[PDB]
RNA sequence: GGGGGCCUGACUGCGAGGCCUGCAAGCCGAGCAGGGGCGAAAGCCGGGCCUAGUGAACCGGUGGUCCCGUGUGGAAGGGCC
RNA sequence: CCUGGUGUUGGCUCUUGGUCGCGGCGCGGCUGGGGGCCUAACCCUCGGAUGGGGGGACAGCGCUUGGCGGGCAGUUUGACUGGGGCG
RNA sequence: AGCGUAGGGUUAGGCGGGACCUAAGGUGAAGCCGAAAGGCGUAGCCGAAGGGCAGCCGGUUAAUAUUCCGGCCCUUCCCGC
RNA sequence: GCGUAGGGAAACCGAGUCCGAACAGGGCGCAAAGUCCGCGGCCGUGGACCCGAAACCGGGCGAGCUAGCCCUGGCCAGGGUGAAGCUGGGGUGAGACCCAGUGGAGGCCCGAACCGGUGGGGGAUGCAAACCCCUCGGAUGAGCUGGGGCUAGGAGUGAAAAGCUAACCGAGCCCGGAGAUAGCUGGUUCUCCCCGAAAUGACUUUAGGGUCAGCCUCAGG
RNA sequence: GUGGUUCGUGGAGCCAUGGGGGAAUCUGGGCGGACCACCGCCUAAGGCUAAGUACUCCGGGUGACCGAUAGCGCACCAGU
RNA sequence: GAGCCGGUAGCGGGCGUGGAUCCCUGGAUGUCCGAAUGGGGGAACCCGGCCGGCGGGAACGCCGGUCACCGCGCUUUUGCGCGGGGGGAACCUGGGGAACUGAAACAUCUCAGUACCCAGAGGAGAGGAAAGAGAAAUCGACUCCCUGAGUAGCGGCGAGCGAAAGGGGACCAGCCUAAACCGUCCGGCUUGUCCGGGCGGGGUCGUGGGGCCCUCGGACACCGAAUCCCCAGCCUAGCCGAA
RNA sequence: GCGGAUUUAGCUCAGUUGGGAGAGCGCCAGACUGAAGAUCUGGAGGUCCUGUGUUCGAUCCACAGAAUUCGCACCA
């Protein structure tokens, strides 16, 4: 566990898909794509409890990094 | 952004300026650096707090320009030094102001204020609109005199 | 089958009762009602002289309904034409 | 892999376009294009320490856009047929 | 019989392996990135007929032998002076 | 929960109802009433009449196979050919440049071990799942090699034919999806009674399948 | 932009979230399936919680269960 | 309760009713490997500090004991004292997650969230007092069995997939904390009124909690544990036992 | 068929003040040439797509049809 927040998870999952619409607008949709990726954000340099600087990323970072619910800076 | 200034949006003035400097923006390269913070319940206190203690140094000093003010601009101001028949032979300054009234008469008060255009000498009655207090002063009475 | 007279039934609601037929189709049809057209009228008219001009059901558009409308008031949406 | 908008991607100034309001110009809110050292992220840099140096709003990189895309992955490419095919 | 059962046989401060050294490579506190398992990886360590290190000739049993005999040649550690 | 009405898309009506504005038809009324269970011929889901393949997909398993690559040693009996050079001499200014001596290179020649395996001979339930015989190429080099390791199998390696990857890799092998599907192929049991088949027609990515008909059989009228 | 849900892009909600904006503290704030009025429900964005169902390595019981090519493959110097 | 030194029946020798063999339960030894953990390593081998006897040291000096891996709290001081990690047939939730095959092709779909791999809890986990369900102003934890229902419904509307409230049943069961409001302080800024963390208030079940003013009111209400023996059940042998 | 782009002389096209119908051409002719070509002159080139309407007056403004063209919308 070494790519996620610190301030919460958010890793994972990710059931992309495209096709080809043409729907209520009109007649009906159709399907293909069946494959599954990743998602998430980025992370910001920090410390706690003797050095540590963390990582974790924005959102989540513009907070704690603000205040700081377990260790500041 | 809620940037609770700390000195400049222009310059310095560190007084009342929340400006939304706006996200990371605003954030890091303004207090980071050290000049403010942000909203924190705890100073949007601060900033009300010490507007309060300002608020009490104001009204106070003028509860303290206007105690020395009434009792002031009712009773006399003598000091009679030497001279002829006019003038004194070392004027009268308003050094020689405080001093006396002050030691003598009483309550301490500065030797800047006093409205004084030079160093009168004509002894006797004549009086000087002393600037006591910013917007409140005290014109009071002056009678000099050569004792002799 | 060739002209001319006005006229459009080149109808809705239906159809007794048969052709061909493993399916679904395909095809015919007096007569009944509403409403016309043609004739004085007895009658003919539900396209063509015919037998080819073709397509399932679902996937949707649209003009009509005012049948459903996911707490009741409605509308998205749906069913029926 | 290329690519528009969006994000932790901060300052300072030079500018032309639209627009509606009061061919026009004056103004006005609106908002669009863009040119600049800087720079505090970011990254990199190192070169002898944590400071300096170089790039810098880049970009890495995250999210959606779109595009190329046999590099690869998965299916398909009818029947008749006096042999299969071509016909 | 290099087949069966029974008994017995191969000993080393100096020969070889370790009690020394590192390249590849592998590990790997710190450090660095993964959805988890994991990936990499400094120093240090593992890693060999590569480096290094102090002996030889004869005798002697059913088998061993630079080890057992004996004659000759040495090395490192320790205590004393 | 099936029967106790059903008719309709529905509202809803209801032994009546939907189409409709018409007494013309569709569904039904008319009770004939089931229902549970048992035992059976069958039909669907099931691996489901029984074994049969080539393949796909997951997780492991291996360079003591072989192709490579890194590190570190070892190895090529004899002989032959005779370039750079350096020594000396040679007509010109020095020289080019010539010749003679020395000299000893080259993936160089002739050939052992060693590396190979065309060209013929044997062998074909061999000595052997590649070997024996005669013969041949390489023979200081993109040389042969031992020891240590690195990569990996939809992926490696490959002086590259789809080769080699533990003796048949056009995508390894073991366990797992799993008893995969399999109009095709076989295979499909004790007696006896009764009757007695088709090998046509219609539509099919259907033609050596199968739907519906046509021809069989048993139960009642 | 995906999930789960009976919902396979749909008139399609609730809850859960990948990116970006970033509200309210009881006339607050979601909900009763687009939405809107009114009604009705509920009060989140921290936590603990035996019992009622599942599974046989183990021990027992019982068999219209077998009998050494059947039963677990292996009834006893077998996962050898 | 009177025989035994295990399956070995064989040789040679021996313990035993001043309760042997063996059946139980609690013991002390438990050599080396293995998470291994002192250090190294091709497991079951070879190497290091502290104490240790002192030991043959015949007129000459060693094994034994030991000890110590690393990630976890944190009495922080120089960190002393607790937990883990490795297993484990099957079953459990999360993390990740597929083709065959059906659709008589096959791209949607199916097999499925299955098979497998990973992590991890337990003896059971899962889950669990509701921003729930639905609509009779009706219901209320979660779970599981029957039923609802192969229905409402999803869909190249094709193969298939296919809920739930309500009713019957097993069980029952409820609680907490930030939740700055109050006061306590401890530490900072730097003295006020800021954030801070330990103590209580409250520490919400189905809307409340505080803070103020008057009525209060002045003993049976035990949980998931906590506790005592209780029948502690079992734990193997307990022993009589009709003719 | 969903949307945008336009419509005048034989050809290609201007045309915005609602009142003049215009340009170029290329085409025809004249001049010139031995002729034709090249140059200079000149001329023609009328359903302003149609209809109706608005207006004192319509190429121009309003109302359907159209045609050309480009993109797009394709599960009957």
């Amino acid at each position: 566990m070494q790519k996620d927040l610190h301030p919460k998870a958010v890793p994972c999952k990710i059931i992309y898909q495209g096709q080809v619409v043409m729907e209520t607008m009109s007649t009906r949709p159709e399907i293909h794509v069946d494959v599954w990726s990743g998602v998430h954000p980025f992370w910001t340099g920090e410390e706690r409890f003797l050095d540590t600087e963390g990582r974790v990323d924005k959102f989540n970072k513009r907070f704690g990094d603000s205040y700081r619910r377990g260790s500041k800076k | 952004m809620k940037v609770i200034f700390l000195k400049d949006v222009k310059g310095k003035g560190k007084k009342g300026e929340i400006k939304n400097v706006a996200d990371g923006y605003a954030n890091n390269f303004l207090f980071k650096q050290g000049l403010a913070i942000e909203a924190t319940p705890a100073n949007l206190k601060a900033l009300e707090a010490q507007k309060q203690k300002e608020q009490r140094q104001a009204a106070e000093e003028l509860a303290n320009a206007k105690k020395l003010k009434e009792q002031l601009e009712k009773l006399t101001v003598t000091i009679p030094a030497k001279a002829g028949e006019g003038r004194l032979f070392g004027s009268i300054t308003s050094k020689q102001i405080a001093e006396s009234l002050q030691a003598q008469h009483g309550l301490k008060l500065d030797k800047r204020k006093i409205e004084l255009a030079d160093a009168i000498r004509a002894l006797g009655y004549t009086n000087v609109p002393v600037k006591l207090h910013p917007e409140v002063t005290a014109t009071l009475k002056v009678h000099v005199t050569e004792q002799k």
